[PDB]
C-alpha cells in the first residue's frame, strides 16, 4: 500500500498560498485527511472525507480531492502553520499515511562557515578516532559533505546530524562523524572535507594533518 | 475534557515482550473506535492496529500482524497493546487515537501524548566527552558526547550563562548500539585563549556529570 | 380442521390480506382450482377479491387480498389447512 | 462458496466495504411508505461481509428487499422471500446457504412453517430475538425452533436495553451476540462507517461465524452448527438479573465466539396436562427430565424418542450428537418394594446415558413410581457418574473438563446447565452421568 507526498519539503513565507499534493494507492474516493504534527507533539487532525474541515481549524485550511490524486491548501500561510504535514488514506483495509511534508520558513539564501576538527589525544588512546566536520548557519537545509582522503572517496564510515531550523536568525547546521580504528588511522596524511552548497562558487574543501 | 492517557512504555530486549494502555476519558468508550500509530524517531507515522471496543472487531497492520495484539478492558475504560516477538524496528513513540465517531472509519479526531517503546541488546551506558580545538574572522569549538545508552542527556555551557549560537546536534545511533551527538557555539578567532569554555554533560540515566575544558594545539 | 390466525399484538395486524395455506400434499393443479373456487365463491356474494401470489416450492397455497366477511366461506373451501391474516414484520 | 442470502432493507451494494461481496437479487415485496433506504440493510452486510470490520470478511452475499424504508414488511413479503430462496436453490444450486432474517413480527404460524419447511432443506436460518425486552417465543421468525434465534449483548456482555424495551430473551433465544455500538458500513457515503443496535446486528454476528464455519467445513448441518455455535459461546457472562426470574432459567447464559477446528449436548426447555420437548432429526435424546415452580418420561413418537413431563412443567430434553448410536428406552413399572424401581441396561457395550422418572448402568426410583432408562451403543463411549450431596435450595454436580453430561437427576424439579447438573427443592443428593469418546 503505498500513499505518496508531493512534495517532501516545501519552503515558503507567511501569507503564501502552501499546497500539498496527495497520491492515493487506487481509487480511495474521499476517504482522505490531513493532519498536523509539530516538532515532539502528537499530530492535530485538520481536514477529513477529503474537503471536510475539523472543528475550531481555522478557515485558512482548504481540501481537495478527486479519486486517486487530492490537495491540502493553507490560503494566507502564517507562523504557526510552520510544521509537518500528513495525509491519510482512510480507505477500508487498506490504511496508510504519506510519508510527511515539511512545511518550511524561506529565509536568505546564506552559505555555510565549515569547520574541521581532528580527533583528541584522550579518544584516539582509547583506539578510536572521530572526524569531525561541522558547518554553520545555511539555507537550504540541501548540502552534500563529500570526505576526501588523499583525493578518494568513503563509503559507509560517516554518519550526519542536522539540528532543527532556528528561531533567531532561521538556518540550518551540520556535524558529520567519520568513526574509523587507529590501525587504518596511522597509514594517511590528508583529510579532506568537500563541501558542496548552492550558495557556493566553488567546493569549498577543509583539510588537515595527522 | 476527552482525553487518552498512555502508558506501559518503555525499555525491553529484542525478542522480549511488551504491553502498553491507552486510558479513555471524558467519552462513550463501546461507541468509538480505538487505533494505535507508532512512529520511529526520524520516520514520519504508522498505524499499527484498531479495535472497536463493543464488537471487540480488530484489524491489524501486516507489518505487525501475528505478533501485536489489541486487547480493550470497557469496564477500565482501557486499550492495550501486547507487542510479543518484539524485533528492533519496533522503536517508536507510540500514539493511541479515537475515531472521529462518524465518516471514515481511521478518522483519528483526539490523539495521545505518546509512549517511548525503545528495543535493543543494550545496558545502560555512560557518555565520555572529546573535544574539539580550533586551529589544527570567526572560529568555533565544541565537544563530543559520544557512545552512551539510552536517552536523553542535556548539554548546557558554562551553568545556563551561554544561550547564543549554541547548536546542541540531535543525538545519532551508530553501528554499535550507541548514541553520538555534538554540541557546538561560534566565537571570534580573537577570544580563543582569553575567554574559557566548558561544556555540562548530564546524562541522567548513568548519573554522570563530565565537564571539559576547550583549548587549542599545535599540529 | 381449519384455523383462523392472527396477530396476537393488534397494531401489527394487516386485516384484508390473507395467507391461505392448504394441507401439506396438495399440488399446485389444485391450488389454483382453490383459488378460482374462493374467488368465485366470493364473487356470488357480491364480494371482490384479488389473488396476489400462487405459492409452491415451499409451502401449498395463495395469498389473498379479500374481505374479512370472506372468512367463513374460505375456510369451509377444499384442501386448507388453515388461514393466516398478514401482519407487520419490523427491521432490529 | 458460503452464499448469505439476506432478507432486509435496500442495499448501498456501491458501498466500498462490502463491493462485490454482496449481489443484489431482483426480488423485492415491501409495504407502502432515500439514503435512510438502504442504511439498517448496508450495516448488516457490512457486520457479515465487511472487508475491514467483517465477521466473515470473505463472504459472498445475496440480497432481497422485503422491508420498505422505515424497515416496515410484510410477513407475506418474508414468506414470498423466503420462497424466493427455496426456488432459486432448485435453479442453480449453490454451496452452504446461511438465511439472514435481521427482522421481527409477532408470532406467525405460517413465517415458522415456511422457516422450518426451509431449514429441513438443510439451510441455516439466523433470526434476531426482537428489540421489545420479551420472551421471544411471541415474535417470528423468532419463536421458530430450526432458527438460530440471536438476543444482543452491550459491550460488557449484558443484555443490550434500547430504549425503554431491549433484548428479547426465553426458551425460544438460542444464544446471544454483541449487538450494541456496532460498527459496520454506513450508506452516508461510499466508505463511511457507523455505530448501530439491536437484535439486527447479534442476528448478523451470528450469521457471520456461522458462514466462517461452513467455510472451513460446508458439510455441516444445522444441528451440528447450532451445538457448535453453543459450545464455543462464552458460558455464564450475562448476570441473569436483567431477565424476569420466570425467564431466567429457559435463556441461555451464551454469548456466541469463533468456534476453532468428540460429543456434544444440549438442554431443550418445552413450554409449560403433557408438555414436549424434542431434539433435532439427526440429535439422539440421552436424557429426559421435568421442572416445576412449585411441585418425566422418554416416550417414542415417528421412529424418534421424546421428552415428556406430566399450574404446569417444562419436559428438559438433553439432545446429543452422537455419531452411529443404536439408542433404546427399557421402562420397568413400580415393585413397591422397599429396596426401590430399578432398570438396567442389560445389554454389553450399551451404556445408560440418562434415567426419567414418572408416577452400574442402573436406574433407582421410587417403590411408587415407574423407571426409565436411556440406553445407547455408539463407538467407545465411556459414561461416569457423579453425585453431590449436601444438608436446602439447589445443588450442584459437574461434568470434568473433557466429559460431556448426558444426564442430570435427583436422587429419591432438576435440569442441566451446560456441563453442571441442577436440582431444585424449598442429605439432597443430585445424579450427573457423564459421557465421553
Amino acid at each position: 500500500i503505498q500513499m505518496t507526498q508531493s512534495p517532501s519539503s516545501l519552503s515558503a513565507s507567511v501569507g503564501d498560498r502552501v499546497t500539498i499534493t496527495c497520491r492515493a494507492s487506487q481509487d480511495v474516493s474521499t476517504a482522505v485527511a490531513w493532519y498536523q504534527q509539530k516538532p515532539g507533539k502528537a499530530p492535530k487532525l485538520l481536514i477529513y472525507s477529503a474537503s471536510f474541515l475539523y472543528s475550531g481549524v481555522p478557515s485558512r485550511f482548504s481540501g481537495s480531492g478527486s479519486g486517486t490524486d487530492f490537495t491540502l491548501t493553507i490560503s494566507s500561510l502564517q507562523p504557526e502553520d510552520f510544521a509537518t504535514y500528513y495525509c491519510q488514506q482512510a480507505y477500508p483495509a487498506l490504511h496508510t499515511f504519506g510519508q510527511g511534508t515539511k512545511v518550511e520558513i524561506k529565509r536568505t539564501v546564506a552559505a555555510p562557515s565549515v569547520f574541521i576538527f581532528p580527533p583528541s589525544d584522550e579518544q584516539l588512546k582509547s583506539g578510536t578516532a572521530s572526524v569531525v566536520c561541522l558547518l554553520n548557519n545555511f539555507y537550504p537545509r540541501e548540502a552534500k559533505v563529500q570526505w576526501k582522503v588523499d583525493n578518494a572517496l568513503q563509503s559507509g564510515n560517516s554518519q550526519e546530524s542536522v539540528t532543527e531550523q532556528d528561531s533567531k536568525d532561521s538556518t540550518y547546521s551540520l556535524s558529520s562523524t567519520l568513526t574509523l580504528s587507529k590501525a587504518d588511522y596511522e597509514k594517511h596524511k590528508v583529510y579532506a572535507c568537500e563541501v558542496t552548497h548552492q550558495g557556493l562558487s566553488s567546493p569549498v574543501t577543509k583539510s588537515f594533518n595527522r | 475534557e476527552v482525553q487518552l492517557v498512555e502508558s506501559g512504555g518503555g525499555l525491553v530486549q529484542p525478542g522480549g515482550s511488551l504491553r502498553l494502555s491507552c486510558a479513555a476519558s471524558g467519552f462513550t468508550f463501546s461507541s468509538t473506535a480505538i487505533h494505535w500509530v507508532r512512529q520511529a524517531p526520524g520516520k514520519g507515522l504508522e498505524w499499527v492496529a484498531r479495535i472497536s471496543p463493543a464488537n471487540g472487531n480488530t484489524n491489524y497492520a501486516d507489518s505487525v500482524k501475528g505478533r501485536f495484539t489489541i486487547s480493550a478492558d470497557t469496564s477500565k475504560n482501557t486499550a492495550y497493546l501486547q507487542m510479543n516477538s518484539l524485533r528492533a524496528e519496533d522503536t517508536a513513540v507510540y500514539y493511541c487515537a479515537r475515531w472521529i465517531g462518524s465518516r471514515e472509519l481511521y478518522i483519528m479526531d483526539y490523539w495521545g501524548q505518546g509512549t517511548l517503546v525503545t528495543v535493543s541488546s543494550a545496558s545502560t551506558k555512560g557518555p565520555s566527552v572529546f573535544p574539539l580545538a580550533p586551529s589544527s574572522g570567526t572560529a568555533a569549538l565544541g565537544c563530543l558526547v559520544k557512545d552512551y545508552f539510552p536517552e536523553p542527556v542535556t548539554v548546557s555551557w558554562n551553568s545556563g550563562a551561554l544561550t547564543s549560537g549554541v547548536h546542541t546536534f540531535p543525538a545519532v545511533l551508530q553501528s554499535s548500539g550507541l548514541y553520538s551527538l555534538s554540541s557546538v557555539v561560534t566565537v571570534p578567532s580573537s577570544s580563543l585563549g582569553t575567554q574559557t569554555y566548558i561544556c555540562n554533560v548530564n546524562h541522567k540515566p548513568s548519573n554522570t556529570k563530565v565537564d571539559k575544558k576547550v583549548e587549542p594545539k599545535s599540529c | 380442521t381449519a384455523t383462523f390466525h392472527r396477530c396476537a399484538k393488534d397494531p401489527w395486524r394487516l386485516p384484508g390480506t390473507y395467507v391461505v395455506v392448504l394441507k401439506e400434499e396438495t399440488h399446485l393443479s389444485q391450488s389454483e382450482r382453490t383459488a378460482r373456487r374462493l374467488q368465485a365463491q366470493a364473487a356470488r356474494r357480491g364480494y371482490l377479491t384479488k389473488i396476489l401470489h400462487v405459492f409452491h416450492g415451499l409451502l401449498p397455497g395463495f395469498l389473498v387480498k379479500m374481505s374479512g366477511d370472506l372468512l367463513e366461506l374460505a375456510l369451509k373451501l377444499p384442501h386448507v389447512d388453515y388461514i393466516e391474516e398478514d401482519s407487520s414484520v419490523f427491521a432490529q | 462458496l458460503v452464499e448469505v442470502y439476506l432478507l432486509d432493507t435496500s442495499i448501498q451494494s456501491d458501498h466500498r466495504e462490502i463491493e462485490g461481496r454482496v449481489m443484489v437479487t431482483d426480488f423485492e415485496n415491501v409495504p407502502e411508505e432515500a439514503s435512510k433506504c438502504d442504511s439498517h440493510g448496508t450495516h448488516l452486510a457490512g457486520v457479515v461481509s465487511g472487508r475491514d470490520a467483517g465477521v466473515a470478511k470473505g463472504a459472498s452475499m445475496r440480497s432481497l428487499r422485503v422491508l420498505n424504508c422505515q424497515g416496515k414488511g410484510t410477513v407475506s413479503g418474508t414468506l414470498i422471500g423466503l420462497e424466493f430462496i427455496r426456488k432459486s436453490q432448485l435453479v442453480q444450486p449453490v454451496g452452504p446457504l446461511v438465511v439472514l432474517l435481521p427482522l421481527a413480527g409477532g408470532y406467525s404460524r405460517v413465517l415458522n412453517a415456511a422457516c422450518q419447511r426451509l431449514a429441513r432443506a438443510g439451510v441455516v436460518l439466523v433470526t434476531a430475538a426482537g428489540n421489545f425486552r420479551d420472551d421471544a417465543c411471541l415474535y417470528s421468525p423468532a419463536s421458530a425452533p430450526e432458527v438460530i434465534t440471536v438476543g444482543a449483548t452491550n459491550a460488557q456482555d449484558q443484555p443490550v436495553t434500547l430504549g425503554t424495551l431491549g433484548t428479547n430473551f426465553g426458551r425460544c433465544v438460542d444464544l446471544f451476540a454483541p449487538g450494541e455500538d456496532i460498527i459496520g458500513a454506513s450508506s452516508d457515503c461510499s466508505t463511511c462507517f457507523v455505530s448501530q443496535s439491536g437484535t439486527s446486528q447479534a442476528a448478523a454476528h451470528v450469521a457471520g461465524i456461522a458462514a466462517m464455519m461452513l467455510s472451513a467445513e460446508p458439510e455441516l448441518t444445522l444441528a451440528e452448527l447450532r451445538q457448535r455455535l453453543i459450545h464455543f459461546s462464552a458460558k455464564d457472562v450475562i448476570n441473569e438479573a436483567w431477565f424476569p426470574e420466570d425467564q431466567r432459567v429457559l435463556t441461555p447464559n451464551l454469548v456466541a465466539a469463533l468456534p476453532p477446528s468428540q460429543l456434544f449436548c444440549r438442554t431443550v426447555w418445552s413450554a409449560h396436562a403433557t408438555a414436549i420437548a424434542r431434539c433435532a432429526p439427526d440429535e439422539e435424546l440421552l436424557s429426559c427430565s421435568s421442572f416445576s415452580r412449585s411441585g418425566e418420561r422418554m416416550e417414542a413418537q415417528g421412529g424418534k424418542l421424546v421428552c415428556r413431563a406430566h399450574e404446569g412443567v417444562y419436559a428438559i430434553a438433553r439432545c446429543c450428537l452422537l455419531p452411529q448410536a443404536n439408542c433404546s428406552v427399557h421402562t420397568a413399572p413400580p415393585a413397591e418394594a422397599s429396596m426401590g424401581t430399578r432398570v438396567h441396561c442389560h445389554q454389553q457395550g450399551h451404556v445408560l446415558t440418562g434415567c426419567s422418572s414418572h408416577w452400574p448402568n442402573q436406574c433407582v426410583g421410587h417403590r411408587e413410581a415407574s423407571i426409565h432408562a436411556s440406553c445407547c451403543h455408539a463407538p467407545g463411549l465411556e459414561c461416569k457418574v457423579k453425585e453431590h450431596g449436601i444438608p436446602q435450595e439447589q445443588v450442584t454436580v459437574a461434568c470434568e473438563e473433557g466429559w460431556t453430561l448426558t444426564g442430570c437427576s435427583a436422587l429419591p424439579g432438576a435440569y442441566a446447565v451446560d456441563n453442571t447438573c441442577v436440582v431444585r427443592s424449598r442429605a439432597v443428593t443430585a445424579v450427573a452421568i457423564c459421557c465421553r469418546s
